[PDB]
């Protein structure tokens, strides 16, 4: 390991593994998997029905007390049956640690809103509904937060076009800003950058 | 052969091969790779009609369509006819078939001639490469009559060469002694040799008798000559002797026919009459040239003040002799169906869009039908392909090559008429490499093929 | 607690796509062919969904390439064919599927080069 | 009123096409003996009922199913179509 | 099987009830909006547009899809009540500035390559 | 047909319509709408302007990049007209003035300038020329305005045989001088008026450019209804919630609108004329702080 | 070496010039057309051919790291002169 390689920490790796096993033991009803990254990041995969309990536990337990919600986001993977992946990032100031909770959903199944647990989630959840179309149940006010009023479609889905469907201009006939089907003077050049000759043998998949 | 068209900002950049283990292995011929230069020259972009001076001038789509529809409505019967070129798709073929049927015409012809005597194009196995390209690798002897596969089907000849090198295939030829990149046994040039093979006097009959899996291939070049039906009868007799004497090995399918143009098999499957003899016997007064650039029919052998319609993409020998010109799309510009010499149907994809006012061929014919009042049922591409499935359901299966064997029926239907063989050697048009670079309108329009011809004729 | 409804999934009304870009477009589901310029095969592992080519024209100013459809650069990646077909049906797109092409195994042998009586005898090396 | 062509769509491996298959293998040639100028197209289906299409003058077409028909049955059907009786 | 988690309704009757509620709310809002944003349309034209926007989704047979559509519709209704939207947004429903795209085969054949 | 003149795209802002239009008098009431309709479909517009560029500043957003080119010209000069119409395949004449000026009287505005434009367009190889003149334009008119209009019609017909003449009557628009003129007055019962919407005239001009057989025809663009002047002014004052230019304009507005049933109208161009009541609120909403007028047919 | 078009326009180093019937010329009227006067092809045509007595020469474009990537040019073909792929300079062995 030369100065060009990021050094490994083993103490934190073991600590995170032990705490992940601890959380798994306490909550066997919801926890489906626990992983620790090679760079000491602990992530927990749970059933969607356990968002309110597990988070509450992590917020309220004496050993955990993850009091801060750093971020709440969603990841779109169209090849999965449950399209959307809801990610909760939590920070514990008492133990100076970070955790990640991961959940799955689809276009029609809603997710319970964690506003009752973390207030910070409120706006975050709105953003998810705006950008991926994931519905959050029992939300104080769920509406668009980023897109234009009356915007049709959820732009952060992997099948939404990059340039959208409509574009805005001004019309002097009607004396107002109008929306028309999008037409680009220069179409976006699509570059095929993926190369053959795979780079990382550590991530090779079986040839089924 | 499968290809990949590489484009960039709506312009064809290059052509690359595509791996198909059963058709083109991994490669393509030089013409396929380097003839895309011809898609940018001598292009038809707008409709044209004759002006008062008798010259061709540009016009709108409505004017040209109305001018064609007036003559279509005025005439009827055998006075209306069409010829299909060598670069036409199944969609336009069935479209024009239906259009001329609605006016009660059956003069649907192709430039290449296939003998209609006996079974004709009624049995699919009567005009296909039944052994298939991937099946060439299982043969132990092979006989080639009246063909030069090196320039007539380069990938077929490459497969024969591979089987010759690896499977110790034995190759024999009847025709001119051309070079095939591998050594073969030259029986002769006269068609009479074929008869000897049927009689058993010629020792190659005995050599082929012991073959476990014999293959016989007859090229369309030998069928283009006036004695083609007699040649096909002789080759069918040879195959009959093979099956009855040496025994039926099973589903081997010895009889094979190798074609030269991509539009022939689909037209034969769609009921088109091969050859232009129907046009010659009953000259029409309005004629459709669906990309017809073979030069077979001139204005000399048509009635005076005949009406000629050319619909294609390139300006070639067939365009200036027309009265109304409709610009069509090329194979790089439309999703179109082509059936290869094996009988396998494959569809192209849209790489770029047709230039100027050019449209899709079947769309042009459908619009013409709507203007003339004989409106056709189909409106979209899927409806055209449903019509294709109605006429011939195997034109919508895009990777199947298998088919039933009807050799016995066509064989005993071929034994009725006995035309004598001519005393002319079987000389194919593709004698030398210089004759291979320019064969169709796309090739003749390219500087690359002109450079190839100039380099072949004289080299530094 | 459970509807137990029996109907095919269809989220067409919720995606915000214009009506013309649904019943007219034709997606293609395929494994991309290997680039014959290279011998690597790492780009032929996944399935791709791509839309049909529409009209591109030249800009009167600067001569750039202008387009009008939004789905020109949209290519989706899927693990298996069934996943891609399910996605296409759920989104209400007509699709064409052609099966994966795998290179058949071949009997390679160096000693076949130096053959006593067969034709695999190489002229040089 | 004038017959222009007929097309027989039969399947290769389906048992419901078997009789139709037999018809060809036994009498198709003889039918061509009676009809030297009528194009008798035979084509291949796949999981589709065998069918007979008659295309008359001016593009008028009429189809009849041949599923599970016997060889004598299809012989009679083709005779009926060729003779013009209905 | 095919058992799924509900959103608001369990079967089609409750979804239809919610659709009727939303339609009543939009119908009552139309003239107030027409007056408030100082529109150029009439109230009959606005209610016809509301009817058309409802009839566009008349082919849905999934209670989950229907009630999610209803959730969305209440969202735009709430946008319109509170005048979050400008005058331009309300019009975006009428496509007044767009050229009429013909549908017959001959017109599409003449205008361009678009199928 | 000069391939670069072939339509391309989907008829949007960045598309190509194959129309290269020179719109004389494009800084006016009708010019802005004509340029807007020409630019929203992707056509290239040459705007020849006499005034300062500041007054042409509003035309720029109407087209995409490079689709509108502004050029100086003089009506008295032929070289400027020549160089403005050198490369156009469509020329539209919208030059008009409703009053007298010490440099331009009615004869130069309505006779000499259109004659020069038509002659230069013919000598330059322009395919289509469109000319606009009043509906009530007759030689025997009392007013010099409409007499000059009629002389200009005859002269442009002589110079450009394939010229299309349009005879709109009393166009009313947001920036017009018909509804605003009456609303700024803050005599009739025998005079009849037949006003036509601005957008209808714009679409008529566009279709006439597109229409292939509208070469030498003469059109009369009129509205759906004929209005007595008194009740029309009453309705104008009622819509604005209001209680109820030297010599030529009052004479013109006292004249009745002619009826020319033999000439084709907007219906020939596939346009449904918009009634005045629908757009009266749009025009007159800005003159503030229901019972439409009765019509005669 | 800047040529003039038959219409009167200037032809760029790429050979670009609007023909008689092209409408786009209107963009240049009352304005100017931007053409670079210095043609790289003519300027590189007049360079002298360097004489070196080695079978293989090296070219980096001059300036060291301020030029182009270093390349090696073979001079065995006495028929022609070896040309740098980047710089366009020419090299040739002292025949006779
Ligand atoms: N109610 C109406 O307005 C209808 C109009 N008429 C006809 O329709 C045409 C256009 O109408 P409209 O747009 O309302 O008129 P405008 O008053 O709005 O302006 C007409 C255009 O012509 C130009 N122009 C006027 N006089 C001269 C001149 N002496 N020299 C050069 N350019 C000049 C003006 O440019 P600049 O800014 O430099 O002055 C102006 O851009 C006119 O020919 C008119 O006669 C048809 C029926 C009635
Ligand atoms: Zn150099």
């Amino acid at each position: 390991t030369r100065p060009t390689i990021r050094p490994r920490n083993d103490v934190v790796h073991k600590q995170l593994s032990a705490f992940g096993q601890y959380v798994a033991e306490i909550l066997p009803k919801y926890v489906q998997q626990v992983q620790v990254s090679c760079f000491n990041e602990l992530e927990i995969f749970i059933h969607p029905d356990g968002v309110i309990p597990v988070l509450t536990f992590l917020r309220d337990h004496t050993n955990a007390q993850f009091k801060s919600l750093a971020d709440l986001t969603a990841v779109d993977v169209p090849t999965r049956q449950n399209r959307f992946e809801i990610v909760y990032n939590l920070l514990s100031l008492r133990f100076n640690s970070r955790i990640r909770v991961k959940t799955y959903t689809d276009e029609l199944t809603p997710i319970e809103s964690s506003v009752t647990v973390y207030k910070a989630a409120n706006w975050y959840e709105r953003e998810i509904w705006d950008m991926f179309g994931v519905f959050f149940a029992n939300h104080p006010d769920l509406r668009r937060i980023l897109t234009d009023y009356g915007f049709e479609g959820h732009p952060f889905r992997k099948d939404f076009p990059l340039s959208g469907y409509v574009e805005l201009r001004y019309d002097d006939e009607v004396k107002r800003v109008v929306a028309e089907p999008v037409e680009l003077a220069q179409e976006f050049r699509k570059f095929d950058l993926n190369s053959p000759w795979e780079a990382f043998p550590a991530y090779r998949q079986p040839p089924e | 052969s499968n290809i990949v068209v590489s484009t960039r900002t709506g312009e064809v950049m290059r052509i690359l091969p595509r791996m198909h283990e059963d058709i083109n292995e991994e490669w393509i011929s030089d013409k396929t790779r380097f003839a895309y230069d011809g898609l940018k020259r001598q292009r038809l972009t707008q409709p044209m009609i004759r002006n008062e001076k008798g010259l061709l001038t540009y016009t709108t789509w409505e004017d040209a369509l109305s001018r064609v529809a007036g003559m279509l409505q005025s005439f009827q019967g055998n006075d209306v006819a069409a010829i299909a070129g060598g670069l036409v798709d199944a969609e336009a073929l069935v479209a024009l078939k239906d259009l001329l049927n609605r006016v009660d015409s059956d003069s649907l012809c192709t430039e290449e001639v296939f003998p209609t005597a006996g079974a004709g194009t009624d049995l699919r196995s009567n005009y296909l490469l039944n052994t298939t390209i991937a099946g060439v690798e299982e043969a132990d002897v092979i006989l080639l009559v009246g063909t030069n596969p090196r320039f007539e089907a380069p990938l077929f000849n490459a497969r024969i060469r591979k089987s010759w090198l690896h499977n110790d295939l034995k190759v024999a030829l009847i025709g001119s002694p051309v070079d095939l990149t591998y050594r073969y046994d030259h029986l002769g040039d006269s068609p009479k040799i074929l008869q000897d093979i049927a009689s058993g006097n010629h020792p190659f009959s005995q050599i082929l008798k012991e073959a476990k899996k014999p293959m016989v291939v007859l090229g369309s070049s030998a069928l283009q000559r006036s004695d083609g039906t007699a040649i096909l009868a002789a080759v069918s007799n040879i195959a009959q002797n093979i099956r009855l004497s040496s025994g039926v090995t099973g589903d081997w399918k010895v009889m094979n026919i190798l074609h030269r143009i991509a539009s022939q098999v689909a037209a034969l499957d769609l009921g088109y009459k091969p050859g232009v003899e129907a046009i010659r016997k009953n000259p029409p007064k309005v004629l459709f040239l669906l990309g017809a650039d073979g030069g077979c029919i001139t204005r000399q052998d048509l009635p005076k003040d005949c009406f000629i319609i050319y619909q294609g993409h390139h300006g070639d020998v067939g365009a200036p002799m027309a009265d109304v010109i409709l610009p069509g799309a090329a194979y790089t510009e439309k999703s179109a169906t082509y059936v290869n010499t094996e009988g396998r149907a494959q569809q192209t994809k849209v790489a770029v869009t047709p230039p100027g006012l050019a449209r899709e061929d079947w769309k042009i014919i459908r619009a013409l039908s709507e203007i003339a009042g004989m409106t056709l049922p189909y409106d979209t591409l899927d409806q055209v392909r449903s019509r294709l499935e109605e006429v011939s359901p195997n034109l919508v299966r895009y990777d199947d090559v298998e088919g039933a064997n009807y050799f016995q029926q066509a064989n005993e239907l071929s034994k009725l008429v006995n035309q004598q063989l001519l005393a002319d050697p079987l000389v194919p048009p593709q004698l030398t490499i210089k004759d291979f670079y320019m064969t169709d309108s796309i090739s003749r329009a390219s500087q690359t093929m002109a450079k190839c011809v100039k380099a072949v004729t004289e080299g530094i | 607690q459970l509807i137990a409804v029996d109907e095919k999934l269809d989220i067409t009304t919720l995606t915000g796509v214009p009506e013309e870009h649904i019943k007219t477009r034709k997606v293609r589901i395929f494994v991309p062919a290997r680039n014959n310029m290279q011998s690597g095969v790492n780009n032929t592992k996944k399935w791709k969904m791509e839309f049909d080519t529409r009209e591109r024209w030249e800009n009167p100013l600067m001569g750039w390439s202008s387009t009008a459809d939004p789905l020109s650069n949209l290519v989706l990646t899927f693990s298996t064919k069934e996943d891609a077909v399910a996605f296409a049906e759920k989104n209400g797109w007509s699709f064409d599927v052609e099966e994966r092409k795998v290179p058949k195994p071949k009997s390679k042998s160096y000693g076949a080069n130096f053959s006593w009586n067969k034709r695999t005898r190489v002229s040089t090396k | 009123l004038g017959l222009r062509e007929i097309r027989i769509h039969l399947c290769q491996r389906s048992p419901g096409s078997q009789g139709v298959r037999d018809f060809i293998e036994k009498r198709y040639v003889e039918l061509k003996k009676a009809n030297p100028d009528l194009p008798i197209l035979i084509r291949e289906c796949s999981d589709v009922q065998p069918k007979l299409w008659a295309r008359y003058a001016f593009g008028q077409e009429k189809n009849v199913s041949l599923n599970n028909f016997s060889a004598d049955q299809v012989t009679r059907t083709l005779e009926n179509v060729l003779s013009g009786k209905a | 099987g095919t058992s799924v988690k509900p959103i608001f309704s369990r079967d089609m009757n409750e979804a239809k009830r919610r659709v009727r509620e939303l339609y009543r709310a939009w119908y009552r809002e139309v003239p107030n909006t027409v007056h408030l944003f100082q529109l150029d349309i009439s109230v009959k034209q606005g209610r016809d547009k509301v009817r058309e926007m409802f009839m566009k989704n008349a082919h849905v047979t999934d209670p989950r899809v229907v009630d999610l559509l209803v959730i969305k519709g209440k969202m735009e209704l709430e946008e319109t009540i509170n005048v979050w939207k400008q005058r331009t947004h309300i019009m975006r429903f009428f496509h007044e500035t767009e050229a009429p795209r013909p549908t017959d085969f001959l017109s599409k054949f003449y205008v361009g390559h678009d199928p | 047909l000069h391939h670069a003149l072939i339509p391309h795209g989907k008829g949007g802002r960045s598309s190509v319509s194959g129309i290269v239009a020179t719109v004389f008098g494009a800084t006016g009431f009708l010019g802005r709408y004509v340029v807007n309709h020409l630019g929203r479909m992707g056509s290239q517009v040459i705007v020849p302007y006499r005034c300062e560029p500041y007054d042409t500043m509003h035309l720029r957003p109407m087209g995409d990049l490079g689709q509108i080119i502004f050029m100086e010209w003089n009506g008295k000069d032929k070289d400027s007209i020549r160089k403005v119409v050198e490369h156009s395949n469509v020329v539209i004449n919208l030059v008009g003035r409703e009053w007298e000026t010490k440099n331009f009287d009615f004869e130069d505005v309505f006779v000499k300038i259109p004659h020069a434009i038509a002659q230069v367009s013919k000598e330059a190889g322009v395919e289509k020329l469109i000319h606009i003149s009043h509906l009530n334009a007759d030689i025997k008119s009392p007013s010099r305005y409409l007499r000059s209009k009629a002389v200009g019609e005859k002269e442009v017909r002589a110079a450009f045989p394939e010229a299309t003449i349009i005879k709109p009557s009393d166009i009313f628009g947001r920036e017009d001088r018909f509804l605003n003129y009456f609303a700024s007055m803050r005599l009739g019962k025998e005079t009849v008026k037949q006003p036509v919407y601005i957008v209808d005239v714009s679409k008529g001009i566009i279709n006439a450019i597109k229409d292939p057989d509208a070469k030498g025809k003469t059109f009369a663009f009129v509205g759906p209804n004929r209005y007595l002047l008194f009740d029309l002014v009453q309705y104008i004052f009622a819509v604005a919630y209001r209680p109820f230019t030297t010599r030529d304009k009052v004479e013109r507005v006292h004249m009745s609108d002619m009826t020319l049933p033999h000439l084709p109208g907007l219906e020939d161009l596939g346009i449904q004329a918009t009634p005045l009541e629908l757009k009266a609120i749009e025009v007159l909403r800005r003159h503030r702080t229901v019972k439409p007028a009765k019509t005669v047919n | 070496g800047v040529r003039t078009s038959p219409t009167g326009e200037k032809v760029t180093h790429t050979g670009q010039a609007y023909d008689d019937g092209d409408y786009r010329r209107v963009r240049f009227s009352d304005r100017q057309k931007e053409v670079n006067e210095n043609f790289a092809i003519d300027l590189i045509a007049e360079q002298p051919v360097s004489e070196v007595g080695s079978r293989v020469i090296s070219c980096d474009g001059g300036g060291g790291a301020l030029g182009h990537p270093r390349v090696y040019i073979n001079l065995d073909k006495e028929t022609k002169t070896g040309t740098c792929g980047y710089c366009g300079l020419q090299f040739r062995q002292p025949h006779h």
